[PDB]
């Protein structure tokens, strides 16, 4: 037996950071052929996405 | 047969220059001076004269 | 950014 | 003869880059007596408005 080891450091903050954000509209436009959506992804230093 | 003039992102039709659409069946807009010509149209006429 | 000076078949260059 | 020759040089960009822009409302707000919009002109830099 083997076993493959987590790399237990420089993998992950201890911040508490969000693992799953949802990005609601900011301006719509509903219109009667299609429906705009704009968002403002807010991408912080230290993130990647 | 494939360079686009504009082709830039231009006018609100990136891809055709829209002289005129029906008022009618317009949803999104894209029609200038109370009538069915466009505002691609309009802007384009109005700049050159 | 890419300056490409081809007379014919340049590249579309959106860019921001 | 004499004929006008346009600058061609450092006076328009190569970017893709929209000629006519339409903002919708972020917020509406309608009561009885008026009809509230609110936008939000996004400037960019090298954009003059």
């Amino acid at each position: 037996r083997q076993t493959v080891v987590a790399p237990t450091r420089n993998v992950t903050t201890e911040k508490a950071q969000r693992l799953q954000i949802r990005f609601y509209p900011i301006q719509t436009d509903d219109t009667s052929t299609g429906y705009r959506v704009r968002y403002n992804i807010n991408v912080g230093d230290g993130w990647v996405l | 047969t494939s360079i686009n003039w504009p082709g830039n992102d231009r006018l609100l039709t990136p891809n055709m220059f829209e002289i005129k659409r029906s008022v009618a069946l317009d949803t999104e807009g894209f029609t200038m001076s109370q009538c069915d010509i466009t505002k691609d149209w309009y802007l384009i006429q109005m700049a050159t004269n | 950014y890419p300056f490409d000076p081809s007379g014919v078949q340049r590249v579309q260059l959106s860019g921001g």
